[PDB]
RNA sequence: GGUUGCGGCCAUAUCUACCAGAAAGCACCGUUUCCCGUCCGAUCAACUGUAGUUAAGCUGGUAAGAGCCUGACCGAGUAGUGUAGUGGGUGACCAUACGCGAAACUCAGGUGCUGCAAUCU
RNA sequence: GAAGACAUUGUCAGGUGGGGAGUUUGGCUGGGGCGGCACAUCUGUUAAACGAUAACGCAGAUGUCCUAAGGGGGGCUCAUGGAGAACAGAAAUCUCCAGUAGAACAAAAGGGUAAAAGCCCCCUUGAUUUUGAUUUUCAGUGUGAAUACAAACCAUGAAAGUGUGGCCUAUCGAUCCUUUAGUCCCUCGGAAUUUGAGGCUAGAGGUGCCAGAAAAGUUACCACAGGGAUAACUGGCUUGUGGCAGUCAAGCGUUCAUAGCGACAUUGCUUUUUGAUUCUUCGAUGUCGGCUCUUCCUAUCAUACCGAAGCAGAAUUCGGUAA
RNA sequence: UUGACAUUGUGAAGAGAUC
RNA sequence: GUGAUUUCUGCCCAGUGCUCUGAAUGUCAAAGUGAAGAAAUUCAACCAAGCGCGGGUAAACGGCGGGAGUAACUAUGACU
RNA sequence: GUCGAAUUUGGGUAUAGGGGCGAAAGACUAAUCGAACCAUCUAGUAGCUGGUUCCUGCCGAAGUUUCCCUCAGGAUAGCAGAAGCUCGUAUCAGUUUUAUGAGGUAAAGUUAAAUAUGUAAGAAGUCCUUGUUACUUAAUUGAACGUGGACAUUUGAAUGAAGAGCUUUUAGUGGGCCAUUUUUGGUAAGCAGAACUGGCGAUGCGGGAUGAACCGAACGUAGAGUUAAGGUGCCGGAAUACACGCUCAUCAGACACCACAAAAGGUGUUAG
RNA sequence: CACGGACCAAGGAGUCUAACGUCUAUGCGAGUGUUUGGGUGUAAAACCCAUACGCGUAAUGAAAGUGAACGUAGGUUGGGGCCUCGCAAGAGGUGCACAAUCGACCGAUCCUGAUGUCUUCGGAUGGAUUUGAGUAAGAGCAUAGCUGUUGGGACCCGAAAG
């Protein structure tokens, strides 16, 4: 699809309250970083004997992702996510 | 009919080209048929006796990359003779990967063969599917029985391409047989007029390309893909852009 | 080794065993769903009435 | 395979009513609906926005909840063995009164009448309502009137 | 009673062919400097009510007219259907008993009704 | 004698390793297998005028698409036909009539829509924020989709009003783990500081077997617990077929419908065809054929006696009673 | 089958900015 | 692995496998290394063998098709 | 079959259980071999088969919903029992009537039944009178709730009501089958799938000779009386009754379900 | 024409327990439970008892933390019972439990943000279609019994295996 870069939507910063403008860009993953509870635990339980001790899934069917949208206030730098529907093609841009 | 023969492509939905080849391509082999009646994914045939049904495979396998399962269902037996009457039927099944798509292949097959790269374009499909680097220019072959083994699926469809308008191309040679690799200037037929951009790419067919000519290619910045062989690779050795095919 | 399936035979005659009972329903119904402009004000109108009388009655 | 949606299988059932079609006549809007109503819902298969499901058409409720362009009603539907007390969101294109209401009011004022009036009379009210009686005596006149004999028909073709 | 503005149900109000309308009101009609809108003051805009024509709009009348609508011991107690029988019939289906009860077609009449506000010899 | 801080030895690390070990190798299903998706869903129908209603019933569709195709407002009228204009043709473009929608409305089907919900323009982000009530499938649980308000803040329009994505019916996802935003809050428990990690609130990454395990075959060497809830095998029912017998005679036969026939078809019979179903039997009715031997049926091959011929005799042919 | 640490001490050459 | 003798054992190294007096600058863990940080630590390079690359191999497992033409009635079809 | 050699055999000896030995058959390894034998873990686990011990009284089902690697099984709701609880003129009801909606099947050729279906027929009512609010209004005007006053049993239609409500707690079941009236798949079926009601399963009794389901009727122990459905020549309890006709059958016919018959023939016989 | 049963006698199958739900009886009751132990005794009994401890009387958030009366512990509809009048019928007064319903109170989440201050601490006040297994003149604790569930060999018997 399509959408802007930019929206005036409602923003709460206890700054503003009130509809603001907006710079859109897409979210992304982020780090896996270990030390993670998760990770510290799971480096754990696969050590030693035993073979792989957790689910590994081979199970995929979805062939899209969802879109969050990354929208950070232009004034007081606050931050929001919004949420589009799926769809195979995304930009931000323009045309 | 005692003998039946059930293709199925499973894909969304590329293929409904190609069946129209099939029955060119079972034009030449000749034998013999019963009826022919269409399932969602693709033909099923219907044979007299089982020898041709056999026949029908054997010709199958040199023009298409296809694995076969057998079942039987005994409809009847006469007891004095002991001989035995069975509907046999064929499944086949193709590799769900379609001429000039995106693959991404799993590591462990791409170091298994030239250690070709991640990024593949399925040049063409016969006995064995085809794989082409879209920048090295590196050939590699997927034989139809390893496919199986680990079932992986194309990233992105034929249907997926969007135009694209070639400013000035830059020749380095390269080509072994039949191929020209050059790098090329290219900006997206919507997106040329209004704003402006340049996606400077290195692909395959240098010489093919007459400037200003129109190829479509799969433009991966804007593809949103949900593939865990994508998400594993890297982001900085991806091409932004692959230049499949031309228009005349 | 095929079942039966879905029948709606003997549950009509279930159903009447005891009877099909009725709303049971209340004077003073709850006010759920009722606009809450006029639940507020509903709210103050009573919280004024009651004390209307603590006026009067004393 | 099977299929229940949330308006499937109405293709009859909200149509528009053989040139009844176009937009909706203006004394729709007009029409002050109370709490304490009763109100019979017929589905009007232009306006989509607030429209109850196929199982409401024909059935009558009360009106707990009058809100912007809606009303609230209660329906009284079965499921299993027991009745449960349901609450609808509709708007007004989608409801009418009931006219027993209507009609009971109106029988409600005139008992009130004779009664008071017969609290004059010296009662002997007969203020129910009872059913049609078995039919009292008469003379008919055969003055005038001669009885004419009938009988059976002969059978024929006429084809 | 005519006429206008705003309506209520939305053909008894529609459609088709002809004809008449006094006063008053609508309307056609004149103009392009300002408001404003167009390929084009035709549409919309603004200006005069002066200079004109009731020709069309519109209101009314007519019509063994198509349409629509209301009524008929009109089709018809007909078709259909609920209940009942150790009824009939090889079968398909059909009578009888207690009940309910139609429709097109035909025929006959009807061809807008009305609310608030002003207005006219 | 040779060898020498190398081999060896010990401990980690990558790779190789059916030589070996442990385990798995979906579901519904007119047996099981293949196929399919009736496994999550949507429309018409099957559905017998409220709602509810099954089959591997029938016709199709869904995993997407859209910063407009969302929202508000304004002006306008479509399909099609008719009559006119250089080139211009069966259609280009222009103009007037008639035109209840025969067009269009992202897609399947059905509903809906005419100063619109369509076509064209103009402005915009309500496709926002906080969360509760309600309907639907339903246990009145979850998810999905929706309905109507409330408290804010905003778009449009002169304004009434309208809009919490798509005119309406489908287009989607738990725990655990990872991650992001939010307040800039809570905890690290001997007391503090900075990193780190963990919490509360709201998102995303995925389970299509769609209330959501991480999973290849094979046995003709086979095993167990069971099943006639279920196959092969007799029987039972049906007869599609198979095979047999009538009725009308369009017609072959030198002419001649019935000496001898029958096509079109229609009406039946048959359990020595093949099937369909799955009623009895899997804590067993010993499965093919022949050999041996008895008996019954008639749908008569021979023999008996008859009727018929287009029967001279001879011969043969059709029927009759007859087992 | 390979690498690293330990067994493991004594020191020379020649290339690579350790072999 | 084949199965006395006699007589022969055709073509094929693309796949799978085995092998290599072969080569490159791809990938590669642990240790060491360099950088950033107050530190935990993060990262960046380097790296063996193995695979990747190239060669040999069928008395290794194994395979030995399809589409065409072309010799004096048809037709056979040595060959391209 | 072989019988001078890859022969036959005694004793000693070595090889032991995921092992041994095999001129190979998954052969042999103490009647045990596709993993021996013996003890323990071991009363291994089983959603699967079988069994489950005395009487009598009162009550009495289910084979259906949703979810599950769910389909020979469970959770859930329904049916059921038991314990009661607050109350008692009383709200109800597998029913009609009046009043009023919705429907789009049969027939009709857009119209529109029959049977089923929603609501109402009063005290939680009606009419008046004057209070509250921060919602609503241009507004002492509305909305919602109230104060004071008034109208009681023909109080607002029929009939009925071994009383109305309320809660806790738990068993079994979750293979159904048949007939009627409709109906899809299938050529049809004692076939498969639905819709309504009734039955069988769980149920004897009288009748259909016989039979889970058909007709009558449901059951404490008896006595008499009267009948149901079916019958009344004899077996067989009850008329070899009465009345009016038809049929002669070198295979007559005899009572529903039901244990079947057709097209069409016949100077057979009667009546139109 | 499915399975077991030739016959007879004797054995032979829903038990115990740990932890709980409902129900009932009993003692006391804002409490309750003597028995781990000590004193004692006719000696595994019975009898007597200090300290604690367990449940209960306070909820709520992840947590740091905070913590239940605007009022005769409130109002409205209905309510057994009692009281007043009346010959009675019935009306009026009061109305426990209990059902409905709207409020007030405590905690959590979002919003407001006072006199005040180590100038970022403090959090008064006032809200809200929000949320809790809460308050609103306590009812629980102990033992016993029926029935039900979970773990155990688990109503009895039974595998192929490891």
């Amino acid at each position: 699809v399509n959408v802007p870069k930019t929206r005036k939507t409602y923003c709460k910063g206890k700054t503003c309250r009130k509809h603001t403008q907006h710079k859109v860009t897409q979210y992304k993953a982020g780090k896996a970083s270990l030390f993670a509870q998760g990770k510290r635990r799971y480096d754990r339980k696969q050590s030693g004997f035993g073979g792989q001790t957790k689910p590994v899934f081979h199970k995929k069917a979805k062939t899209t992702k969802k879109v969050v949208l990354r929208l950070e206030c232009v004034k007081c730098k606050t931050r929001a996510q919004l949420t589009l529907k799926r769809c195979k093609h995304f930009e931000l841009g323009g045309e | 009919w005692r003998a039946t023969v059930q293709i199925r492509q499973k894909v969304p939905h590329k293929r409904t080209f190609l069946f129209l080849e099939q029955l060119i391509l079972k034009h030449n082999a000749h034998v013999d048929t019963i009826s022919i009646s269409e399932a969602k994914d693709g033909l099923d045939f219907f044979y007299a006796q089982k020898n041709h049904a056999v026949k029908m495979i054997d010709f199958l396998n040199a023009v298409v990359p296809i694995k076969h399962k057998k079942s039987e269902e005994l409809i009847s037996q006469d007891t004095h003779t002991g001989a035995s009457t069975y509907k046999f039927s064929y499944s086949v099944e193709i590799v769900p990967i379609c001429k000039d798509d995106l693959v991404v292949l799993p590591k462990k097959l791409a170091k298994s063969m030239g250690n070709i790269s991640q990024f593949v374009l399925c040049s063409k499909i016969s006995n064995t599917v085809q794989f082409m680097d879209p920048t090295t220019l590196q050939t590699a072959d997927l034989s139809p029985s390893v496919y199986w083994r680990a079932p992986f699926n194309a990233l992105a469809d034929v249907t997926q391409l969007v135009e694209f308008i070639v400013l000035d191309v830059d020749s380095t040679g390269i080509s072994r047989g039949n191929r020209v690799l050059a790098d090329i200037t290219v900006a997206r037929t919507s997106d040329l007029g209004v704003n402006d951009q340049v996606y400077y790419v290195r692909s395959h067919l240098g010489g093919i390309c007459h400037a200003g000519d129109s190829v479509m290619g799969y433009f991966i910045a804007n593809s949103n893909y949900n593939s865990d062989l994508f998400d594993g690779l890297n982001i900085d050795y991806v091409p932004d852009v692959v230049l499949v095919k031309k228009l005349y | 080794a095929k079942s039966k399936n879905h029948t709606a035979h003997n549950q009509t005659r279930k159903a009447h065993r005891n009877g099909i009972k009725k709303p049971k329903t209340y004077k003073y119904p709850s006010l759920k769903g009722v606009d809450p402009k006029f639940r507020r004000n509903h709210k103050h109108a009573l919280h004024g009435t009651a004390k209307a009388l603590a006026a009067a009655k004393k | 395979g099977k299929s229940h949606g949330y308006r499937s299988r109405t293709r009859y059932m909200f149509q528009r009513d053989f040139r009844k079609h176009g937009a909706v006549h203006l004394s729709t809007y007009l029409k002050v609906y109370k709490v304490g109503d009763i109100v019979d819902i017929k589905a009007n298969g232009s306006i989509q926005k607030g429209m109850p499901h196929k199982f409401y058409q024909g059935k009558t409720g009360v009106v707990y909840n009058v809100t912007k362009s809606s009303v609230g009603v209660i329906i009284n539907k079965m499921v299993g063995n027991r009745y449960l007390e349901k609450r609808l969101n509709l708007r007004v294109e989608h409801i009418k009164h009931s006219k027993c209401r209507q009609e009971f009011l109106e029988r409600v004022k005139a008992n009130a009448a004779k009664r008071a009036e017969a609290k004059a009379q010296g009662v002997a009210v007969q203020l129910k309502r009872q059913p049609a009686q078995p039919r009292e005596s008469r003379i008919v006149s055969t003055e005038g009137n001669v009885p004419q004999t009938l009988a059976p028909v002969p059978y024929e073709t006429f084809i």
